[PDB]
């Protein structure tokens, strides 16, 4: 009756963003509708064939360095990050036309290294840090730059998922397997940005991508991680990097892999004076 | 555009921590009574330019009145304040009021229940009405959380000039 | 050279004329004036004359000049010589004559003459029956003779009117006052006809209007015959208040004539009622829109509206059912209500709460007459059903319009402020009782009661302007808003069963445009609409579980959206959710397998992946009131430890580094750290209560460790480099950690339900981890809050740490004590808390006084008497509780007592009287009175034996009568014998009545800044000691058996 219709109404017809298969919710196959679907092949191919380059990521780089503001590019620091939707409709080109990233639980950011000093944002644009750190523009005009990261609390490392700017060269314009290139070619040699110091008391470590051919999941499912895993992130090799939710990654939990295709009280642990 | 206005109110009232955070920014915690009265000059930045209250922040205790109703000379308007942790601090207004008006025929008055933060309310809301019948503006203030902290100032800014519309813009 | 003080250098008055100038001008050598002006009234005044009678910048000298006149007549006036009484009797009435009598007088400032006037009034004050006895006649006849003398006479019978009735409390003593009042009584007449004759044959506007605004002060005490025995009323609203520079001192008369209570004169009240509507119908045309008016009006008729406002609801209010009971008035009645609710419409707060509290009282009043609906929509049997009740029949419709003025206008239930605390912190505070929140309480109320006299009509009412927001674009956020606060507000008001009917179709619609309106902002704004609206339901929500699971998913959602604002509503409405259906979430419920607080568990990480800090921890409270109601301890217990499994498996890691070196414990992000765990203990603490104690139980002893590692931090780097230190990210970090520690502490102590447990495994630790550091840091390091914390589970635990109150007060008192001791200023958060801990003790563990040496004992009373001496209220009242509940302690210790009594009453008398007489200590006067009455409601037979050292002669109550004179005596040595003997006296006759006791100390306080001289005798020593023999005869009668 009227409450059974209200209850699938509020589920299913009740969001801001409105965007499909949402890692919000949980993963569709839980949940016997309207912002989700079953198809993302088409929606992929379409959206590769718009790379046609017609945003200047030149100055929206410049305005996420130096504060300065005002589809369309989002505004100020909300937004920033480039959102994955649940693995649903597997690429059957998945093997040789993607990559996967092990990811650690922490928390998502946007890192905008400027003009002497390093800030992270949320998502919802909320500085939960600034710091020094030895990101070209982080500190000791011209060089600022951004990062994709997860920030991983009992390691204190800023994990590297993507890059949009290096030294001042925004990075958007480029295919993921470039971005991820880059990345671990630059990241291991700057300093010592992957160690702990004054100057840079916060470590960032890129994180390894691996093919997904079905004996290499296998393996990378089977490897020891310097983190505890969250879960995987498939990239196809060709996207741009582009703010907002995209089919073009997808979310999977470890557990889903397998199934698509694979005398009383007290003691001191610190026995200081009482 | 300068204008004097004087702050008057019993002791501890919170006078002088007000004033202290308009200029400094800084919350004052300790209680040192003010002697006599002490002229801060406070600058608010408005839509039509800026603004300078001449605050005479005057003495709440018995003891250190000084020149008293003598400050209120040539008073352009005021702020009465009160304790809403106090009871007696309210009760005193009318004092306060009268001592005012006495020397300020017609000027623009503002009553502020300072403290709000404080859990422990002792003057409910419900009890403040002192200004309804003297025909002033009321606002619950705190100093220490900066609840409503320009109100006081913006009302008056508005009843000076002549501009409803008037607002405070900051730079 | 600004070192001239003014003594006799026969000096001049242009230089006294020069510093007057400053005083009001300069900036730092003007703080020198003052300084100057203030500072020369030391010696006397042979200057009054001098300046008064030599003269911009003139008046502002005079004025001083009539200052330090004033002073004079008010503390000087009886010991002056009579011809010197005489000659400034006769000065000051001269002075005002001439001045008064100059048509220039009008920029020569009221300042001037107000004061004149006021110097006057001080002497009549002073003398105005016995040695004035013609003045009342002479006034009113010269009045007649010059309007001018006329004109400033309403202004001083105005002030006398002030000084004798509105402020005499305080200012007189209460004989003084009531003989001037009844004084005045007894000639008032002769001035009413003046009043009277002015306003009949007035002409002059200036004068009629200070007749008139002397009048309004009159109304205030003057016998009522005046009132609705003469042509008052009546010339009031036929001659002054059609007219505009009247109108405003017209109405506010009516006002107080309509205050009083109708009972001796209904017929004025409805003639005063039948005229007023009349004459205001033609001064606001019935369909002029007032919240127009008033925004564009003026700084006059917008007082007229409030006044209007103030006018209509005061007599609504006090002669309302006068107005119902009488069929011809019913019409002005409909007028009045009308008037009522366009005013109602004003956008202005203060206007509004006059008429919201017109409105409330209306509904409160019907409601108490009937809180039922009326019977179904047609009346069975043909005839017309006799439901209504009787009073309500005639506000049906107005009713109605209420309803729409509360939906409509509805406040904002909740008062959020952004707020930086001690430190860098920025979070969200919550206001409690603001006025602001007191508007919501109060229209939520009025549309409360209104929707049981009628819960159709406000559905009605409720879902027209839902629609009109569907489609009827009445379409805005601000309105959405409000009616969504409207709709949230009447929660509990209709039967459960309509009340689903109701909410079925609220949000099936909001929903419904939620889809409709496009843009993020529109799409936040609606959702944080529905997600308010289901919060204020949960009685809706309990009882259909599928919608609730649906509701909390879908919040879980919204954790994730980046739109501003949403995922605060997300949390916000979660922990509202898991309040009050806390049970639902821990028993499995129909068409489900497990509690839904597992499956909120296996993904804690998951739902909160983008939540800021603060909305972390929001997020562990709430699952916390779930897990607090499985009160299976073994289900719990495993939950609890999957509850903290996150936070926890930081705080181990980071215990692990520090057991390899405690260095890290100065890392900053470590710090950092630690004090988000511990604000997530404190969250889940307050959430679960008692049982949490497995998981503090788990982290107590390392806690303490790194307490303390981090409060010898904080204090090496003070002793280092000063206080400044304190003011940097590193320190006020490790203040957190520190701060929340103490927290978590009292806040587990505070719910916990076994003392003894309490008492033998978490308070040992806290000895030498939290009061031993705090005697160990240096004081601009010891955290005020260790007190705080003390105090707190001293008055849970009471006489289970009674026994370790010594070790304790070894820890702090002393080193504090010599914090606080040097003046009443510095430490203000360690004054305040040592305050509330000794409190605590002496009011839990009073037995541990009893244990400590005289010498210890002595200290801990010496505080307390150090604390009443306080300036900042807050700690001198703590002073006086503490006081009043230990001497209450003392009695029931009858060994002890006679020696307490022996070795302290009466110094603790002394220290009492050096308060009361001082006048930065009034708000402690219910206190004073309420303690020195007991203490010598005490001496009528609680101690036993001698204080003098003879018994006979000197029976305990002469020896405090006399010890308290002679006090008194040599203190204040100006006051007669007799003064002192029946103040004295009096403290035994009224111990017994407080607020007498209260009155009778003002009295002493007034006369003590009054040098009454050996030759005045005004005192009524006679008339007075009939009223404290008065109460002294209702002594027995009191308290007889
Ligand atoms: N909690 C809280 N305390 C306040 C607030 N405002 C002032 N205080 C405290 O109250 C005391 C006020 O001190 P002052 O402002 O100097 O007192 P005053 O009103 O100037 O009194 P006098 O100068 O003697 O006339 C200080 O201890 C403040 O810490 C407030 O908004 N909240
Ligand atoms: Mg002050
Ligand atoms: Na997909």
């Amino acid at each position: 009756g009227s409450m059974e219709e209200l209850s699938q109404a509020l589920a299913s017809s009740f969001s801001v963003s409105q965007d499909l298969n949402s890692t919000a919710a949980p993963h569709p196959r839980l949940s016997q509708k309207y912002s989700s679907l079953e198809q993302s092949e088409r929606r992929r191919r379409l959206l590769e064939l718009q790379k046609s380059k017609r945003l200047d990521y030149v100055n929206h780089a410049r305005r996420l360095a130096e504060d300065d503001w005002t589809k369309k590019l989002p505004k100020h620091y909300a937004n920033q990050l480039m959102l994955s939707e649940w693995l649903i409709d597997v690429p059957s080109d998945l093997g040789q036309e993607w990559i996967v990233v092990v990811c650690p639980v922490g928390k998502r950011a946007l890192i905008v290294a400027s003009r002497g000093s390093t800030s992270a944002y949320t998502k919802s644009g909320y500085c939960v840090n600034r710091f020094s750190s030895l990101l070209p523009g982080g500190n000791r005009a011209k060089d600022y730059t951004i990062l994709d990261c997860i920030y991983n609390e009992v390691n204190q490392t800023y994990y590297v998922l993507d890059v949009m700017c290096w030294r001042g060269h925004p990075f958007y314009d480029c295919q993921t397997d470039f971005r991820f290139y880059w990345m671990h070619s630059k990241l291991p040699e700057e300093e010592g940005l992957g160690e702990k110091t004054k100057l840079n008391p916060f470590k960032f470590v890129g994180l390894k991508n691996f093919p997904c051919t079905p004996e290499s999941l296998c393996d990378v499912l089977s490897m020891d991680f310097p983190f505890e895993v969250d879960g995987l992130l498939f990239y196809h090799k060709q996207t741009h990097y582009s703010p907002g939710s995209t089919p073009l990654v997808g979310w999977l939990r470890p557990y889903m892999v397998s199934d698509v295709l694979g005398h009383s009280p007290d003691h001191p642990g610190c026995l200081m004076e009482n | 555009v300068q204008f004097k206005l004087v702050l008057v109110g019993d002791g501890g009232t919170g006078k002088t921590t007000f004033v202290k955070r308009h200029l400094t920014g800084e919350f004052e915690k300790k209680y040192v009574a003010t002697l006599g009265v002490e002229v801060h000059p406070l600058v608010f930045h408005t839509n039509r330019g800026p603004i300078k209250f001449n605050v005479w922040d005057t003495a709440g205790l018995e003891k250190f009145g000084g020149l008293r109703d003598g400050y209120y000379i040539q008073a352009q308007c005021a702020i009465i304040m009160f304790d809403v942790t106090s009871r007696v601090t309210y009760k005193n207004v009318p004092n306060w009021h009268r001592d005012l008006v006495r020397v300020c025929e017609n000027i623009p008055i503002v009553l502020c229940g300072n403290k709000v933060d404080i859990k422990d309310r002792k003057v409910k809301a419900k009890s403040i009405v002192f200004h309804r019948k003297k025909n002033l503006q009321y606002y619950d203030i705190s100093a220490k959380s900066n609840y409503n902290f320009e109100k006081p100032f913006l009302w008056l800014a508005r009843k000076l000039i002549g501009d409803p519309n008037l607002e405070f813009v900051a730079m | 050279a600004a070192r001239q003080l003014l003594d006799f250098s026969q000096k001049l008055d242009i230089n006294l004329l020069d510093n007057v100038v400053n005083c009001l001008y300069h900036g730092e050598g003007a703080q020198q004036r003052m300084a100057q002006e203030v500072l020369t009234h030391l010696k006397e005044h042979p200057d009054a004359w001098t300046r008064v009678d030599t003269i911009s910048q003139n008046m502002n000298t005079k004025y001083y000049g009539l200052q330090i006149l004033e002073n004079v007549i008010k503390t000087r006036w009886k010991i002056l010589p009579r011809n010197q009484c005489e000659g400034i009797k006769k000065y000051v009435v001269g002075l005002i004559i001439k001045t008064s009598s100059d048509p220039t007088c009008v920029e020569k400032e009221k300042v001037y003459i107000g004061k004149l006037n006021m110097i006057l009034v001080q002497i009549l004050k002073q003398e105005w029956p016995k040695h004035w006895p013609t003045f009342i006649s002479d006034i009113v006849g010269a009045s007649r003779t010059s309007e001018s003398l006329c004109q400033n006479n309403m202004v001083i019978l105005k002030l006398l009117s002030e000084e004798v009735f509105d402020f005499s409390s305080g200012q007189i003593t209460q004989v003084k006052a009531k003989h001037l009042k009844d004084s005045m009584c007894n000639e008032f007449s002769q001035i009413f006809q003046l009043c009277q004759f002015v306003m009949e044959n007035s002409q002059n506007a200036p004068l009629v209007h200070a007749t008139l605004e002397t009048l309004l002060r009159f109304l205030n005490w003057i016998p009522l015959g005046y009132i609705f025995e003469t042509k008052l009323i009546s010339t009031l609203i036929y001659k002054f208040l059609n007219v505009p520079m009247f109108r405003n001192v017209s109405l506010k008369c009516l006002t107080e004539i309509a205050g009083v209570s109708v009972s001796q004169y209904e017929e004025q009240f409805e003639t005063l009622f039948t005229l007023t509507m009349m004459q205001l119908k033609q001064m606001l045309p019935l369909n002029t829109n007032i919240r127009l008016a008033y925004s564009n009006g003026k700084d006059d008729e917008q007082n007229f509206i409030q006044n209007l406002s103030l006018f209509l609801c005061t007599f609504l209010k006090e002669h309302g059912q006068l107005l119902e009971k009488r069929l011809n008035l019913r019409e002005a009645l409909m007028e009045a209500l009308h008037y009522m609710l366009l005013v109602s419409e004003v956008e202005e707060t203060e206007i509004f709460k006059i008429c919201l509290e017109y409105w409330n009282h209306l509904a409160a009043e019907l409601y108490r007459e009937s809180p039922f609906s009326t019977s179904a929509s047609p009346l069975l049997s043909g005839s017309q059903h006799f439901d209504i009740p009787p009073r309500r029949q005639l506000y049906l419709t107005v009713l109605s319009k209420v309803r729409l003025l509360m939906v409509s206008r509805m406040a904002k239930p909740e008062e959020v402020l952004v707020v930086e605390n001690d430190q860098g912190e920025v979070v969200r505070e919550f206001m409690k009782d603001t006025d602001s929140i007191n508007l919501y309480k109060n229209m939520r109320e009025t549309l409360v009661y209104l929707t049981h006299l009628d819960y159709v009509d406000t559905e009605i009412i409720m879902t027209k302007k839902l629609q009109n927001q569907v489609n009827g674009t009445e379409w805005s956020w601000k309105n959405l808003n409000t009616l969504c606060w409207a709709i949230g507000s009447i929660s509990g008001a209709m039967h459960e069963e309509d009340e689903k009917r109701f909410l079925v179709t609220v949000i099936k619609d909001l929903l419904g445009l939620c889809e409709q309106k496009r843009g993020k902002d529109n799409k936040a704004i609606i959702a944080s609409n529905i997600m308010y609206i289901v919060g204020q339901y949960p009685r809706f929500l309990r009882a259909h579980w599928k919608f609730l699971k649906t509701v909390v998913n879908k919040l879980f959602e919204f954790m994730h959206e980046t739109h501003d604002g949403v995922q605060d509503m997300a949390c916000d409405t979660f922990i509202k959710i898991a309040q009050k259906c806390r049970r639902h979430f821990v028993q499995v419920q129909v068409g489900e397998v497990m509690p839904f607080i597992d499956e909120i568990l296996n993904n804690i990480n998951t739902i909160i992946c983008d939540l800021q800090p603060q909305q972390v921890h929001t997020f562990y409270e709430a699952v916390g009131y779930m897990i607090g109601a499985q009160t299976d301890q073994t289900v719990q217990e495993h939950l609890i430890e999957k509850y903290m499994l996150l936070p926890n498996q930081v705080w181990d890691s980071i215990i692990q580094q520090a057991t390899k070196n405690v260095d890290i414990l100065k890392d900053p992000e470590t710090v950092k750290q630690l004090g988000s765990i511990l604000k997530t203990n404190v969250r889940a603490c307050k959430a679960v209560g008692h049982p949490f104690v497995i998981q503090l139980g788990r982290i107590y002893l390392d806690m303490l460790n790194v307490y303390k590692c981090l409060s010898e931090n904080i204090s090496a780097a003070i002793q280092a480099n000063g206080e400044m230190v304190t003011k940097q990210p590193l320190i006020r970090s490790m203040r957190t950690v520190k701060r929340e520690t103490l927290k978590l502490i009292s806040g587990w102590v505070s719910r916990s339900n076994d003392p003894q447990m309490v008492a033998e495994n978490f308070v040992p630790p806290l000895l030498d981890a939290v009061l031993i550091d705090y005697q160990r840091n240096v004081p601009a390091a010891r955290e005020p809050e260790v007190l705080s914390t003390m105090a707190i589970i001293v008055n849970k635990l009471g006489g289970h740490i009674t026994a370790e109150i010594p070790q304790i007060f070894d820890a702090v008192f002393e080193c504090t004590l010599n914090m606080i001791n040097k003046d009443f200023e510095e430490y203000p958060e360690h004054r305040t808390n040592f305050f509330l801990l000794l409190q605590a003790v002496n009011s839990h563990c009073f037995p541990a006084f009893l244990a400590i040496p005289p010498a210890q004992f002595k200290l801990v009373l010496d505080s307390i008497i150090w604390a009443f001496k306080h300036t900042m209220r807050n700690v001198a009242d703590t002073g006086l509780q503490i006081l009043f509940t230990l001497l209450q302690n003392v009695a029931q210790e009858e060994a002890a007592a006679q020696s307490f009594y022996q070795t302290y009453f009466c110094d603790i008398l002394q220290h009492i009287f050096s308060v009361v007489t001082d006048t930065s200590h009034t708000a402690g006067l219910t206190m004073h009175a309420s303690i020195l009455a007991y203490m010598f409601n005490l001496v009528e037979e609680g101690k036993i034996s001698t204080p003098l050292n003879p018994g006979n002669p000197v029976n305990n109550q002469m020896f405090i009568q006399d010890y308290v004179a002679n006090l008194l005596k040599s203190a204040f040595p100006h006051l007669q014998d007799a003064q002192v003997k029946l103040f004295v006296t009096g403290l035994f006759s009224l111990n017994q009545d407080i607020p007498a006791f209260k009155e009778h100390l003002r009295d002493f306080l007034v006369q003590i800044k009054e040098f009454a001289g050996e030759d005045t005798s005004d005192l009524f020593l006679e008339e007075r000691e009939t009223a404290l023999r008065q109460a002294q005869e209702e002594k027995h009668k009191l308290q007889m058996s």
